[PDB]
């Protein structure tokens, strides 16, 4: 994975109203997502969930190509009755470990 | 390296063709023009001004209005085109 | 005169204040580099006497009673960052401007 | 209609025999030039002169023509069948505006080119001066000593430039000297009219022998 966008979040240091992890731990458990594709160089996935509980990464609006090889990957915990992220998730092909300071 | 390759044989106008709304001028001047069903510039660039101010529909600010998108040269210049098309706006 | 905090300063680039709001002041969340403008700042220059060329000039763009150099504060030159957190501190009298 | 301009028209020390209104413009385009980078070109010198007004809206222009060069200031008769064969060949109607250059900011920039402006039309004047004389045996005060040239200071804060080529061989000059010749330069220049004097040719001192007998 590459880019996040959560709606509500300016920073990645800010905090969102509704859920017990900071936005920077959200961007930890995403860095350990498992994801597979298939037919393309980079690819959006689309993340909606309202609702008390956990967000875990079966939650994800699947395309017509992309797979999740462990859906029971939480992300973050949403911890009241109205209080939801909506966040759009950016993953794509590479090779090897591309930090953030060399490549928004 | 003839070994090592042999152990692994077995693997391997830009104004014209913005909307009209995406003027820098207020609503009030793309909505003189979007009265008469226009949507792109280019549409305007197909009717003469002439036809235009024979139209109540503009108004006296919007006549301001459209002298001051002219003096760019960019659009309302009396041209004439196919229907929508030029030769560089080709279908790819 | 005092100084202006606004953005409205001279000397500037699209790469001189691309980041900035209408009013000097960075955003909340604008990642910049090492050298940005985070805070536009002008400031008065010479003062002296009223110059023959400059005599029109004397009286004639509301606030013409100062100059205008510049005084910005920058991103010292070395480290990146996010700006996360922007206090703006008014001593009393003073006019608010929309950031504040 | 604030009138500001019109009281700044008649300031009037140094700009009263000078064109008045064309440094109202001037003024205007320096006011619209200091900070403008984005419109389509630049700005406009050409400005409907109302002398009411003060503060002339920079105007633009569409120069009616029967040619394709200069492409925001073009028209054709074809294109003035539209107002009904109205405009004729080769007039410069305007059917445009624009606006100005800002604030705080922009305004001591402006400032600037408002001084740049006033420094163009001193220039212009100070070349009509020139032109005034169009050389005469008049002297002045060496100032500066510039390589294969010498500066001169005469009065009314008039400069001249003395050519080495046009000087003696051994006859070596310095600043706080007086030297008197003939001028030959007061048309084309740089930026103006550089006085350029002829202490050297024989009319040099057809009235030196004058002054004296």
């Amino acid at each position: 994975v590459t880019e996040v966008e959560i709606d509500g979040v300016l920073h990645e240091y800010s905090t969102k109203e509704g859920v017990q992890e900071d936005i920077l731990e959200i961007l930890l458990n995403l860095k350990g997502l498992a994801v597979r594709v298939q037919g393309k160089d980079e690819v959006i996935l689309t993340l909606n969930k309202s609702g008390i509980g956990p967000v875990t990464a079966a939650d994800i609006t699947h395309d017509g190509d992309v797979e999740i090889v462990k859906p029971q990957h939480v992300i973050c915990h949403l911890t009241d009755e109205n209080a939801s992220i909506s966040m759009r998730i950016k993953v794509q092909r590479g090779r090897g470990y591309v930090p953030a300071s060399t490549r928004e | 390296a003839t070994i090592l390759a042999e152990q692994l044989e077995a693997f391997v106008d830009p104004i014209l063709l913005r909307p009209v709304d995406d003027l820098e001028l207020t609503v009030r001047s793309a909505n003189c023009l979007k009265a008469e069903a226009i949507h792109y510039i280019g549409d305007l660039v197909q009717r003469t001004e002439v036809e235009l101010l024979k139209t109540p529909n503009l108004g006296k600010k919007s006549l301001t209005e459209i002298k001051d998108v002219l003096a760019s040269r960019g659009l309302s210049l009396g041209m004439r085109l196919e229907n929508w098309p030029p030769a560089s706006i080709a279908d790819e | 005169g005092p100084e202006e905090i606004t953005a409205d300063i001279p000397n500037v680039g699209e790469a001189a204040l691309s980041k900035l709001d209408e009013s000097g002041i960075v955003y909340i969340g604008a990642e910049v580099t090492g050298g940005d403008i985070l805070v536009g700042k002008v400031t008065p220059k010479g003062e002296t006497q009223l110059t023959p060329e400059e005599k029109l000039l004397r009286a004639i763009f509301g606030e013409k009673a100062s100059d205008v150099k510049d005084s910005s504060l920058r991103v010292p030159n070395g480290v990146s960052g996010t700006v996360i957190d922007v206090q703006v501190f008014t001593r009393d009298g003073v006019e608010k401007d929309k950031r504040a | 209609m604030n009138k500001e301009i019109l009281a700044v028209v008649e300031a009037v020390s140094n700009e009263k025999a000078l064109p008045r209104e064309k440094i109202f413009e001037a003024l205007e385009s320096a006011l619209a030039t200091a900070t403008k980078k984005k419109y389509e070109q630049e700005i406009d010198v050409r400005v409907q002169i109302d002398r009411k007004s003060g503060d002339f809206d920079t105007f633009r222009r569409w120069l009616v023509v029967d040619e394709v060069t200069q492409p925001t200031k073009e028209i054709t008769l074809e294109a003035a069948r539209y107002e009904d064969e109205s405009l004729n060949l080769g007039d410069y109607v305007e059917d445009q505006i624009e606006s100005v250059t800002f604030d705080r900011i922009t305004t001591q920039t402006a400032k600037q080119v408002i001084v740049q402006k006033v420094r163009e039309a001193e220039r212009a004047m100070v070349v009509d001066q020139f032109r005034e004389h169009e050389g005469e045996i008049i002297t002045g005060v060496v100032k500066k000593v510039n390589r294969d040239n010498i500066s001169l200071d005469l009065g009314n804060n008039a400069e001249a430039v003395i050519l080495r080529e046009d000087m003696l061989p051994r006859e070596n000059f310095r600043p706080g000297d007086r030297v008197r010749g003939v001028l030959y330069s007061v048309r084309p220049e740089a930026r103006g009219a550089q006085l350029f004097v002829t202490r050297s040719k024989p009319e040099m001192l057809i009235e030196l022998f004058r002054i004296e007998v």
